[PDB]
DNA sequence: AGTGTGTTTTTTTTT
DNA sequence: CACACACT
């Protein structure tokens, strides 16, 4: 322990040489407490960058590199020693102080030499700590982990804790023991074992892939488990981007236990911490980060009324023309409110746009750009997805060994905003399904033996090629697209494109055409071949961290559905209502009888008008300009 | 065992093998390559009979054909150079028209409409969330007995970054990229179809018209999005499709 | 492709065209069978072998066959002055090939 | 051998100031000592348990509090762990709490009886066994001023997914519906040895639940002269417990977003096992008890500790006078004020309001009451808000959905490697409320299935061979819209539907409802969505609203007396139904002597509701209004 | 007393 | 890995 003794010494150097980290350990204690005193107890989870700690000593932070496994153990515990004699509130929870918690060692940055990706992982760097981001299918539930067992004879006042760490948490190999708990203990003494005080950490079998588009052509992505108990439990879903620093560890004898002998090794990334980025290309995981600066931003146009018309302008800028539509794809994108009452019944803030468009209509870029404009953008095509798949799959998992539940885009639909491509395509049974479950905005999923209903409330953009190639005039609506009014009406808006074609329009689009082509992408050289490269992102964990830009656009509106909850004002009352008058009753045959679904439809798109007002209530406003949009929809025009 | 040796009527017996750190990941599969290992022997747990397999001591390919190409010039500043020289005449590209469907007669526009397709039409990829997209691919119509197919094959085997293929051997299910469920996994795992292995490459398929029809619609998204989405099986993989 | 349960994979079935292949290949009643037959049939003797990518087997097999087709003429008789096409119940590549 | 920290539990104190507060806790001071009458009660064992409550140990430190006394801080260490606390209190009531004392009349002296033997032919009798019941825990607070009245900090139910290892330890309460409930099995906690020369009876408890036969001899004589001693099992002797294990769902709200919903085993005995159905959403709560594996699980992946987390308090959820309610309704009408508050959100169809009154008690006919509710109405309109509201408000309420694939009666008794029952989708229907989803499109199989079902209140369900028939009458409503989503008034009233005229002629009672633009009642429902809005409570009229539970007990008294129907009821029925024959031969639907049965079954179901039989006249024009009211909307 | 040995229907996918 | 059987 010698050398142990020493890398101590050397941590608390370094926790000497950065005041910042002990400050953060500091303010983690005090957070602590009070919140104790009040929940949501941080974990002692501490978070050091490589790149920190490796310039007062190149050979500290090389071998955390090199022998990870006795590295960090000490530097952990001269982590834990200082945390106690630094928190200096040691008598709150004196239950919890016998069961003791552990200081946990986090990094930031990337490790370049070490951390590369999951198919780049090889034998050859073993027992040295990396990092990898990757996309994970496959996560294992939580089981407990009784590493220190509290057991104990009334009569001996003792209370015994044997601390068994055999495979997954232990770093030095300690020989596998059962802890059956002897009823003698070592005097012939009961040794009641004494729930509580006794350390439990919820075990997590995580397996992480490779991008697809970074596996080579014909290579599966490259899969690898991580392990993580009850200090980063849960953060992350199955199938997202997630940055995981972890040491490549073997396990199992590697099979050579007697003899078949050419078996493989048994290896696995035990992750200390975790960077979970999903974004794409690398964003802030689908988490907007906001500024006062930001704050203030944005909200002065937001008094000026062309501010909404700008923001339309933004959205698919590769596009030319589709103003209205541009404008009916923001008002997709702003989410309206869920409006709850004290029964089964709960209305729903969801926006639903169907549209029916002429082949190469950019509608499927359309799609697409709402996809990358989305946070959760769930998109698929008619026949992309399996309907049973996508909503629920109650087919068995083996490793679980009973039935399971597998929502392919349902459960990933609720609480984002969704795509669907050529639903004239999507099987028929989907179509039913989907039918008065995007109405609820929930599946009952009592299909086979499990009945237990999860809710699927999401805004759903529909782009279904007409059944003809291109929506003929001559032929009805209905005729033109086979999917009946079942749910079809139960689109918050309706949107028919056509590809026709005028001498000033066609110039247009050509000239936009011509302007995104010989357009070099952003730097390069001009003769250059194109990279889209990894980016070879250093930054990793809190490392990373009149027109507008798009994703500070993004950022703004999420902001809004955070901040923005405007309530349905009287005044835009009374205009939805005198608009209804003859909107329910109109004259003119628009076909869909519009009926009460409207009505709420409407009342959801002026809540989202005021949201792009920023206004705390509704405004007339945003009640004429939805019913005039409307209109304009289902006028055609 | 040895495509060319073609035993009648016996099928293809199959042998393992074992690699080492630096004889691992040389070569992928469906490609032949002519090894010299040790002949090995193991058990797999029939009496005194046990796996056979090899320990490879060298790994040379059948099918000669060089690895992934890394950018690594092979053909060296020489080669490229003349490459170069050929594209500085012009003559050369009518060159490569005529050279093309060897014994066609003549159509020689349609060569130079294959010639550029398999050439390559250039991704671009946006600022914005937008790409444009660089592969296109050729729709071939009229009578039969005019070597179209023959044509397909023969560019086909000029270029074997894509794989030929038929509409109805390929499976109708999956064409892209079929589901199957894994032997020792319940789980209908993603095989990789025609257009996973297509992707990266330029591909000719047969009988368009006698394949059914609904499972090629489900083909043009595929193309038109150059990835293909798939989210069946409560499974949400994307592939991308550049051919 | 037959899956088999006893080695637990998908395996290769015998295709009676590849045991037509390296031999002669006698057909019978082919005026009567099915349509989508006919066409894969076309398939395969189009590049005298015959391509198969699904269930995992990607396999394709040489088919060098001369292959003999018998058929029955549009209610059993030819007529001649009726066009040989309108004699004939199937379809117009086929004769060609 | 193994290291021990020390900790200031104080153990023996807390037993001493447990028994402090047994002795002192009173009724008095609930408000005699409460424990000795608790005593008195296994004296003559008038329960079969006796249970710690939680709130009598609040009270007990609220008096250390004015003693001020630290009382251990009791509370706290028995939330973190009680389990030890348990046996300590079953110490105590064996050891301190004294023998009951009292004479019995008969039915416990059987087990005294082998009792008695222990001291003949001579710890030797277990405490267990000694006294028997079932000790839990119920709790002391829950959002009060207590744990310093701050957010959760215990008592406070978590869902499965805020459970978390460090949880083990402490007692906990969880909210959620249970998803299933295993059967009742009997646990051998203690068995009683009986060895063949000897006849010791020497007793050994097993907390594993899978025993160990001692195959051996402690008796001393057995033991000298190699006389070999086996103890057999003396079952009747020994002691036994129904045991059952249950997985609760976590609430589809409390589950995160978009996330798989996680149930957990719970396992009871004693009082509270059998007492459970799976049907029911309760809040329960219970220490967390970690399984023990049986063995090499742990070696081949780890630790990997599971739990069984046994229950000691169950609390279901939400789920007053009888006469108070009819006073109300008297004055209510609930008729009118039910059929328009129970759908004020609908706001129309006040007809097909009245008739799903009636559809609720269905009837009950000696040989059946059965309404048999169409509703055909209009596409996208309503009968889904319309529909599911009952569902919630009365008990046995199920959504079910014709088609969508959402579930039919799909027993599984192949659920596990052994063959064991299951319900399928459709056996969950029963008399309560059956709520059809979709009816309109959906499975022609399935359609003959329930057609079967409903029209012989019987459920086959085959497989086995065995017809397990649980459903009796039951309330069934038609979620079917007319094809297309636009109804020919001309022609087709029931071929414009897809479903087939045996099965609409099938159902006693079938409606239309039709969305026009002739009116500007837009507007008004447009007032009422404008009430839903900064008014998030209703559309406010004179609804007058009869609350679920006093609507349960309208039910209970909705079936009364068994009303005979009247012979002038007789005849002016069957001169109605003569006269719907003739008009019918005038249209599309033929008058059938099962619809004049309905109509009887919709009178006598409406007299028993809130009138009585007597002529029982005019709840006939009641019932054959809505009816005719009801052919009017299907011609239109 | 030697020493050996055992426990973790569905749903697409064909067709 | 490691604990009940069947002799060792
Ligand atoms: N212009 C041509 N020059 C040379 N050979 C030709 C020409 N047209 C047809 N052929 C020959 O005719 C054969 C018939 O074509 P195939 O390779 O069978 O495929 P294909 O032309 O696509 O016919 P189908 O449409 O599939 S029946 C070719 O293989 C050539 O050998
Ligand atoms: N009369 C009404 N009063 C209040 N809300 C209504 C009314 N009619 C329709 N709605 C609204 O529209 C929905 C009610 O229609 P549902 O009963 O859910 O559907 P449906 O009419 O059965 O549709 P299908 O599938 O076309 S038969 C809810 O979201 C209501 O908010
Ligand atoms: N107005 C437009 N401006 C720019 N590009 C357009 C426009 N309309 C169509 N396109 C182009 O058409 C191509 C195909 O569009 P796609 O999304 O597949 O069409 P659809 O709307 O039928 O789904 C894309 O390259 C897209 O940029
Ligand atoms: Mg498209
Ligand atoms: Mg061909
Ligand atoms: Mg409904
Ligand atoms: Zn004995």
């Amino acid at each position: 322990d010698a050398v142990f003794g020493d890398r101590v010494r050397r941590f608390q150097e370094f926790l000497d040489t950065f005041t910042s980290y002990r400050d953060s350990v500091r303010s983690i204690q005090v957070y602590n407490s009070n919140n104790a005193a009040n929940l949501n107890i941080l974990p002692h989870r501490i978070i050091i960058s490589l790149d920190d700690l490796r310039e007062f000593d190149r050979s500290f932070w090389s071998g955390i590199l090199v022998e990870p496994a006795y590295f960090i153990p000490p530097a952990e515990k001269a982590l834990t020693d200082l945390a106690d004699s630094m928190d200096d509130v040691p008598h709150p929870n004196a239950s919890a102080v016998s069961s003791r918690h552990p200081w946990k060692l986090s990094f930031k940055g990337s490790f370049g030499a070490h951390a590369l990706s999951p198919r780049t992982l090889t034998a050859q760097h073993l027992n040295k700590l990396v990092s990898v981001e990757g996309i994970v299918t496959k996560t294992s539930l939580v089981r407990p982990k009784l590493i220190r067992s509290v057991h104990y004879a009334a009569k001996t006042g003792r209370f015994h804790y044997r601390d068994y760490t055999d495979a997954t948490t232990t770093l030095t190999t300690r020989i596998p023991t059962p802890a059956i708990y002897p009823t003698e203990d070592t005097e012939g003494n009961k040794l009641t074992t004494e729930y509580g005080y006794s350390t439990f950490i919820d075990h997590q079998r995580i397996t992480v892939q490779e991008m697809p588009e970074m596996a080579p052509a014909g290579q599966l992505p490259r899969s690898i488990d991580v392990i993580l108990d009850d200090d980063l439990v849960d953060k992350t879903k199955p199938g997202d981007r997630v940055n995981v620093v972890g040491v490549f560890k073997s396990l199992g004898a590697g099979g050579m236990n007697q003899s078949n002998t050419l078996i493989g090794f048994k290896t696995l990334i035990l992750g200390n911490t975790v960077y979970p980025l999903h974004a794409r290309s690398t964003g802030v995981a689908a988490r907007q980060m906001l500024t006062d600066f930001d704050i203030r931003n944005i909200n002065k146009l937001s008094k000026k009324k062309d501010i909404f018309d700008i923001l339309s302008q933004s959205l698919a800028p590769s596009i030319y023309g589709h103003d209205h539509i541009k404008k009916a794809i923001l008002l997709m994108l702003m989410g309206g409110v869920e409006k709850n009452l004290e029964n089964g019944s709960h209305l729903r803030g969801d926006i639903n746009i169907l549209m029916v468009g002429d082949p190469s209509t950019a509608k499927s870029q359309l799609l697409r750009f709402v996809l990358n404009t989305a946070s959760l953008a769930i998109a698929t095509t008619g026949r992309g997805s399996s309907g049973v798949g996508l909503t629920a799959a109650v087919t068995t998992d083996r490793e679980t060994g009973e039935r399971r539940l597998e929502a392919g885009a349902m459960v990933l639909a609720d609480r984002g905003v969704v795509c669907i491509d050529e639903f004239d395509k999507m099987t028929d049974v989907d179509r039913v399904a989907i039918h008065e479950v995007m109405e609820q905005q929930t599946v009952t999923i009592a299909k086979a033996g499990i009945h237990t209903t999860l809710n699927a409330r999401c805004s759903v953009i529909a782009a279904a090629n007409p059944v003809f190639g291109q929506y003929d005039v001559n032929r009805d609506p209905h005729q033109n697209i086979a999917l009946p009014d079942s749910l079809l009406s139960r689109f918050d808006l309706l949107f028919v494109v056509t590809d026709d074609i005028n001498e000033i329009r066609d110039r247009s689009i050509s000239e936009h055409v011509l302007r995104t082509h010989r357009y070099l992408p952003p730097g390069y050289l001009e003769g250059e071949p194109v990279r889209e490269r990894l980016n070879l992102s250093l930054a990793v964990g809190e490392d990373a961290d009149k027109l507008v830009t798009i994703p500070f656009l993004r950022k703004y509106v999420q902001y809004a559905k955070e901040r923005v909850i405007p309530q349905l004002t009287q005044e835009a009352i009374n205009v939805i209502v005198k608009n209804y008058t003859d909107l329910r009753n109109d004259d003119n045959t628009k076909k869909s009888p519009i009926t009460a679904r409207t009505l709420e439809t409407l009342i959801r798109l002026a809540t989202a008008h005021a949201k792009v007002r920023l206004s705390k209530t509704v405004n007339k406003v945003d009640a004429k300009v939805a019913a005039n949009l409307l209109r304009f929809a289902l006028l055609g025009e | 065992e040895i495509p060319e040796l073609v035993p009648v009527g016996e099928m293809p017996r199959n042998l393992t093998m074992t690699c080492d750190r630096y004889l691992t990941n040389k070569v992928i599969p469906g490609t032949r390559v002519t090894i010299v290992g040790i002949y090995s022997i193991y058990n797999s747990k029939g009496v005194a009979i046990r796996t056979p397999y090899i320990k490879i001591l060298g790994i040379q390919s059948d099918v000669e054909t060089s690895s992934i190409w890394n950018s690594v010039t092979m053909f060296t500043e020489e080669e490229e150079e003349e490459f170069l020289q050929l594209s500085r005449n012009p003559k050369l590209y009518e060159i490569l028209t005529n050279s093309i469907a060897p014994s066609i007669f003549g159509n020689e526009d349609i060569k130079k409409a294959i010639v550029c397709l398999l050439m390559g039409g250039s991704k671009k990829i946006l600022p914005d969330g937008m790409r444009l997209r660089g592969d296109i691919n050729v729709l071939l119509l009229g009578d039969p007995g005019t070597a179209k197919s023959q044509l397909l094959k023969f560019v086909e085997k000029v270029s074997p970054i894509a794989v030929y293929t038929s509409g109805k051997g390929s499976s109708a299910a999956g064409l892209t990229a079929s589901v199957q469920r894994d032997p020792m996994t319940r789980e209908f795992y993603l095989e990789g179809g025609a257009m996973v292995l297509a992707d990266g490459g330029v591909v000719c398929i047969d009988e368009f018209d006698k394949m059914r029809d609904e499972d090629r619609v489900a083909i043009h998204e595929a193309m038109e999005q150059q990835t293909i989405s798939i989210a069946k099986a409560g499974i949400t993989t994307v592939l991308n499709s550049r051919t | 492709v037959r899956k088999d349960p006893i080695t637990k994979e998908w395996t290769l079935e015998g295709g009676a065209l590849v045991l037509a292949d390296k031999g002669v290949c006698l057909i019978d009643e082919f005026d009567k069978m099915n349509d989508q037959d006919r066409t894969s049939i076309h398939e395969a003797m189009e590049q005298q072998s015959i391509s198969i990518s699904k269930a995992g087997i990607v396999t394709t097999l040489q088919a060098r066959c001369s292959i003999i087709a018998a058929a029955n003429p549009n209610g059993g008789r030819y007529n001649s002055t009726l066009p040989l096409a309108q004699n004939v119940s199937l379809t117009e590549p086929i004769l060609s090939r | 051998a193994l290291p021990s920290i020390q900790l200031p539990v104080d153990y023996n104190n807390l037993f001493n100031e447990i028994t402090d507060f047994l002795v002192t806790f009173k009724q008095d001071t609930l408000s005699g000592p409460k424990y000795m009458a608790m005593l008195q009660k296994v004296a003559n064992r008038e329960l079969n348990s006796v249970i710690i409550d939680l709130d009598d140990i609040l009270q007990y430190q609220n008096e250390k509090f004015l003693q001020g006394t630290q009382a251990d801080d009791l509370v706290s260490a028995i939330q973190q762990n009680a389990n030890h606390f348990t046996e300590l209190f079953c110490r105590a009531i064996d050891n301190n709490m004294p023998l009951p004392t009292k004479e019995i009349d008969y039915k416990d002296d059987v087990l005294d009886v082998i009792l008695n033997q222990r001291r003949l032919r001579n710890e030797l009798f277990p405490p267990n066994l000694t006294r028997r019941y079932f000790l839990y825990f119920k709790p002391l607070s829950q959002n009060c001023a207590r744990r310093y009245r701050k957010k959760a900090i215990s008592s406070k139910p978590l869902s499965v997914r805020q459970i978390k290892g460090d949880f083990l330890g402490q007692l906990i309460t969880v909210r959620g519906i249970i998803t299933r409930v295993s059967d009742v099995k009997p646990a051998v906690e203690v068995i009683a040895y009986t060895c063949d020369q000897c006849g010791y009876e020497v007793f050994q408890e097993v907390n594993s639940r899978t025993f160990t036969p001692l195959s051996e001899c402690t008796s001393e004589e057995c033991s000298q002269n190699q006389t070999k001693g086996q103890l057999f099992m003396s079952t009747r002797a020994s002691k036994f417990s129904a045991f059952q294990e249950c997985k609760i769902q976590e609430l589809s709200q409390q589950v995160p977003v978009g996330h798989i919903p996680r149930s957990l085993n719970i396992h009871v005995n004693g009082t509270l096992v059998r007492s459970l159905s799976p049907g029911d959403i309760v809040d329960v709560t219970g220490i967390f008890l970690p399984a023990p594996y049986t063995g090499f699980k742990a070696l081949k992946a780890g630790l990997l500790t599971e739990t069984y987390l046994e229950a000691q308090f169950v609390r279901q959820h939400k789920k007053d006078v009888e006469e108070r309610v009819m006073e109300l309704i008297t004055s209510g009408d609930v008729y009118n004020r039910l059929a328009k508050s129970i759908a004020p959100e609908i706001y129309g169809n006040l007809d097909v309001k009245k008739a799903l009154l009636l559809l609720l008690v269905g009837g009950v006919d000696k040989r059946r009451g059965d309404i048999n509710v169409c509703l055909m109405g209009d596409p996208g309109v309503a009968k889904s808000q319309l529909l599911k509201a009952i569902c919630k408000i009365s008990p046995r309420g199920v959504y079910t959905t014709g088609k969508g694939s959402s579930g039919a009666a799909v027993m599984k008794d192949p659920v596990t490697d052994e063959m064991i029952l299951e319900g399928g989708a459709l056996v969950l229907a029963d008399n309560g409320i059956c709520c059809i989803d979709e009816f309109d499109k959906m499975d022609e199989s399935d359609r003959t299935a329930i057609h079967e079902v409903m029209e012989q209140q019987t459920i086959s369900i085959s497989k086995a061979g065995i017809n397990t028939t649980l459903n009796a009458r039951t309330s069934i409503l038609a979620a079917a819209n007319p094809l297309y989503g636009r109804y020919n008034p001309r022609l087709s009233p029931l071929d414009n539907i897809n479903l087939p005229a045996a099965l609409l002629s099938r159902f006693d009672i079938l409606f239309l409802m039709l969305d026009i633009p002739s009116r500007d009642d837009d507007e008004k429902l447009a007032e009422h969505v404008t009430y839903v809005h900064m008014h998030n409570k209703q559309p406010d009229l004179d609804f007058t609203p009869v609350e679920p539970s006093k609507m349960r007990e309208y039910i209970a008294y909705a079936k009364t007396k068994r009303p005979v129907m009247s012979e002038a009821v007789n005849d002016y029925v069957v001169q109605a139904y003569i006269r719907l024959r003739q008009d019918s031969k005038r249209s599309f639907g033929q008058a059938t002597p099962r619809t004049l049965l309905g109509i009887i079954r919709l009178s006598q179901a409406l007299a028993k509701l809130r009138l009585a039989d007597m002529v029982d006249i005019d709840d006939v024009e009641e019932a054959l209004r809505l009816v005719r009211v009801s052919k009017e909307s299907l011609y239109q």
